[PDB]
């Protein structure tokens, strides 16, 4: 069965982004013109929010809860697929092809891609998406 | 009795000399005991009073309603981290040649 | 109600797991030569069988008798200057 | 037009952003009778603030002290209890 | 020549911080603190912090290592060496159970609860600190403020009920100096207390006085080295209230 | 040569459990006819790793993970106690006391032979390369194999710079003058 | 229990001849190296 597939979390294996956890929000088995491979559209984390202990003021606890986003558009065979997945409606269609062809549209879409990951992460759930992967 | 006024270094440094730190936001120096104003009397005049009332009375103002907004903030942060929750509770629900 | 965003992060102290704890080595310290003479010293006498003339000032008044004593030596302190 | 932008006593209640010391200086307590607190004599006079509070505040915005907070408990050493040896060899 | 190395010139050399300065004195903080306060060592600010100690937050207190070198030749350091030698004295003599010889070492001790006075003589250092005494006129409104409010204060370890009788002397052989060549200029009544403006040889001395009433301590204050603070002015208006009633032709003490 | 060929100092991880340790490098020794292994291991205590130096033993290689201590698998590599293995296994590098960091055993082709326990004292009869037999105790260490590099001897020098090349990295004195071809001065077999 | 009363006697025995002050502290050592004190210079 197919497994690179929406709301599906991989982990970036080349790039600047190496390392990194991203959900993928659209497959593109086929390939386009520009991108002639089985490649996948990605909203992922550039900073992981910093640990946060039981003696932080809630200043510090805010200050540290940011979470920097980034997207992508990245070929399968740099993307390292995991079992996790991560659901959200926030990122449906948050970006298609054209896109990252206009710099403002980027900036917009990472702006709705932080919205909606600072409120995962604030809900407590799916900690292991904001968790750094250490290598 | 003793009257001042009238290698060890008996010089002193040009550090030394060197004036304090000012934590006034102009950077001048405040003074030890600065000048009362007719405001701060306990039988003030009138139109000092209602200038000190009316400034007291805006800051106020301002305080309240950037409180307000803060809490207000506060609010809409922890209801979308609950919608979040609630939408990651359904999830495991329904998961469960050239 | 806690921070959800608080995690609990336990540390194994077995072998070959984790870093082992700052523990209590005091047993174990390296101590310099006089504190380890004195020591030593006091070991040796106890360790050797003592002849009674030396055994003998082990045995010694107890608080009672030896604050009595002294309660009634403290009237008679020789002159001071 | 760089030129132009180049070209263009202390108060106590408006303060640096920058602290000196631990914490930046809170804003003064409110130094005011309220209009349902006013007396007509001065023996029924309510004297405000602090004046003790005032001269710290002074020193610490003048700068000859900085800005530091009370430590109520400080860390003991770490120490092991154990019986004295006379004690231990005592018997009965 | 031969290359420099990096962090041997500079800020590194110009400052240094509160921790360094303390080792570098083989003082105890209380000693350190009290010390700065009565030679007048205020803190800096460097332009770049990390560029004096990689390991400085915010809340890192700087100061001059002149400033430090300056602070190494005060003879109070030998003044509080002797103290500490001597309360040890006082310590063995009372384990001995030799009462006469603690009290007459405690004698030599100055204690400000038997003396009223400061534990330690802050003679030389008044004229260090202000060279003339117009400089001293012109510091007299923040020690007028300070001993004026210390003279309606309860008793403390730090500022005792004799120190505190000292302060109220002080303050009274002032105002009857003021009283006697009429002084005084102005007065004034707000919700903090009772303002005073008085004209001393060209110099105008503003100072507060707090109503009498019980004075509230907090918290929030440093009240021991508000002390030390006390310590000094009452050290500069005694030697204030003699150069006045001197010029003025009259005995000083009255 | 950099560092003497030693196993890790016998401490609480070897005695109770085992440590695992990875071979980084299998090296030439100069002087030495057996190849040696760097083998860097985890510090208990603090946070920086340590690096050791064993002698290789045949089928060790870069990457691998071996084990030292008393529950460590009986596979060549691995650091045991000889008390931990059964009889006729062959071992490398045995301490003669245990603590000693390895004694017996230890040039290209040679092994130690265990050849018995005697439990009620904690003792075990070994076998040497010459033939003789040994009684240690139980709780010396050797490393599981034959040292690496056996049949170095059967090969030729065939030439006396051969001969040159391997006794100078050695100091072992090179050439050897006969007595009888001395004076009588020189050697009691002079003349 | 018997061990607890013969135990309570002991103790009550060695407060009446010998007093109260039994136990001393120790300072706790993180390391088995012992460094010579920083003295006044």
């Amino acid at each position: 069965m197919k497994f690179l597939k929406t709301s599906r979390v991989c982990l970036v294996t080349r790039g600047r982004y190496a390392g990194k956890k991203v959900v993928i929000i659209q497959p593109v088995d086929q390939g386009t013109k520009s991108h002639p491979y089985g490649h996948a559209l990605v909203a992922g984390i550039e900073r992981y929010p910093s640990k946060i202990t039981r003696r932080m003021s809630k200043a510090r606890i805010e200050k540290r809860s940011k979470i920097k986003p980034f997207i992508k558009v990245i070929n399968y065979n740099h993307l390292m697929p995991t079992r996790y997945t991560l659901e959200l409606e926030g990122l449906k269609a948050v970006i298609n092809a054209d896109t990252f062809k206009e710099p403002s549209q980027r900036e917009e879409a990472k702006k709705t891609v932080k919205k909606v990951l600072e409120d995962r992460y604030n809900s407590g759930k799916n900690r292991w998406f904001f968790t750094p992967l250490r290598f | 009795t003793y009257d001042p006024w009238a290698p060890d270094p008996l010089k002193k440094p040009k550090t030394l000399e060197q004036k304090p730190i000012s934590l006034a936001a102009n950077g001048k120096s405040v003074p030890a005991v600065p000048k009362p104003t007719g405001g701060y009397s306990y039988n003030p005049a009138f139109t000092d009073y209602q200038q000190r009332l009316m400034e007291e009375s805006e800051k106020a103002i301002e305080a309240e309603r950037k409180r307000l907004q803060e809490l207000e903030l506060e609010r809409q942060k922890m209801e979308a981290a609950a919608r979040s929750a609630a939408e990651a509770e359904a999830a495991e629900a329904r998961a469960e040649k050239p | 109600p806690k921070n959800p965003l608080l995690e609990k992060r336990p540390r194994n102290f077995g072998i070959g797991q984790d870093i082992q704890p700052k523990r209590n080595l005091s047993r174990m310290v390296k101590w310099p030569e006089y504190i380890r003479l004195q020591r030593q010293k006091k070991i040796l006498r106890m360790r050797l069988k003592v002849p009674p003339a030396i055994a003998q000032f082990q045995y010694t008044l107890d608080k009672n008798l030896a604050a009595q004593a002294f309660k009634l030596l403290n009237k008679y302190r020789p002159e001071t200057k | 037009q760089l030129a132009l932008q180049k070209i263009e006593e202390g108060d106590d209640t408006v303060l640096r952003r920058k602290q000196l010391g631990k914490f930046k200086l809170p804003e003064k307590d409110l130094e005011l009778v309220l209009p349902d607190e006013l007396e007509d004599s001065l023996r029924r006079l309510k004297p405000e603030g602090n004046l003790l509070k005032d001269r710290y505040r002074s020193m610490i915005v003048r700068g000859k002290l900085e800005a530091r907070r009370k430590i109520p408990f400080r860390k003991q050493a770490k120490t092991k209890l154990t019986e004295k040896w006379t004690f231990k060899d005592f018997r009965i | 020549g031969k290359a420099k190395k990096k962090g041997k010139s500079g800020a590194a050399r110009n400052y240094m911080t509160r921790t360094q300065a303390v080792k570098k004195l083989q003082l105890s903080l209380p000693d350190f603190r009290k010390l700065c306060i009565w030679k007048g060592i205020y803190p800096r600010e460097p332009r770049d912090r990390r560029k004096v100690n990689k390991s400085a937050t915010a809340s890192t207190t700087f100061y001059y290592t002149k400033d430090i070198q300056y602070l190494l030749h005060e003879p109070l350091l030998q003044k509080f060496r002797e103290q500490k030698a001597l309360e040890k004295k006082i310590s063995r003599a009372l384990g001995r159970g030799d009462v006469s010889n603690a009290a007459r070492l405690e004698r030599n001790a100055n204690l400000p609860e038997k003396t009223g006075k400061p534990r330690y003589t802050l003679n030389h250092i008044i004229r260090e600190r202000y060279p003339t005494f117009q400089d001293a006129l012109r510091d007299l409104d923040d020690c007028l403020s300070m001993l004026f409010l210390f003279a309606n204060l309860p008793s403390t370890t730090a500022v005792p009920a004799k120190m505190i009788a000292r302060c109220e002397r002080l303050c009274h052989e002032f105002q009857h100096y003021l009283i006697v060549t009429h002084s005084l200029r102005k007065s004034f009544l707000s919700i903090k207390g009772i303002y005073y403006q008085a004209n001393i040889q060209g110099e105008d001395i503003l100072w507060l006085v707090p109503y009498k009433f019980n004075q509230r301590i907090v918290g929030d204050v440093d009240f021991r080295i508000m002390g030390t603070f006390v310590e000094f002015y009452m050290t500069l208006l005694g030697f204030v209230n003699y150069r006045l009633y001197t010029s003025i032709g009259l005995k000083y003490p009255p | 040569r950099k560092a003497p060929a030693k196993f890790r100092p016998l401490d609480y991880a070897e005695r109770h459990g085992y440590i695992r340790g990875i071979v980084k490098e299998i090296i030439h020794d100069p002087g030495r006819g057996a190849p040696l292994a760097r083998v860097v291991f985890r510090s208990p205590y603090k946070y920086k790793q340590i690096t050791e130096t064993f002698i290789a033993n045949e089928g060790m290689y870069t990457g691998q993970f071996i084990y030292a201590g008393k529950n460590a698998a009986l596979t060549v590599g691995n650091i045991l106690p000889l008390s931990s293995v059964p009889e006729g296994t062959v071992v490398s590098n045995v301490e003669e006391k245990p603590g000693d960091r390895g004694a017996l055993g230890r040039t290209s082709g040679n092994y130690v032979t265990v050849v018995g326990h005697n439990p009620d004292e904690g003792k075990t009869r070994i076998k040497l390369p010459s033939g003789a037999k040994k009684v240690v105790p139980s709780s010396s260490r050797g490393m599981i194999g034959i040292v690496a590099g056996g049949g170095r001897t059967d090969k030729p020098l065939l030439k006396a710079s051969r001969a040159k090349h391997k006794f100078a990295v050695k100091r072992n004195r090179w050439p050897k003058t006969r007595g009888v071809a001395m004076n009588p001065v020189d050697h009691p077999h002079g003349g | 229990s018997k061990a607890a009363k013969g135990a309570q006697a002991k103790k009550a025995a060695q407060a009446a001849l010998k007093g109260v002050h039994s136990h001393k502290k120790t300072k706790v050592r993180k390391s088995t190296t012992f460094h010579r004190p920083k003295t006044l210079v």
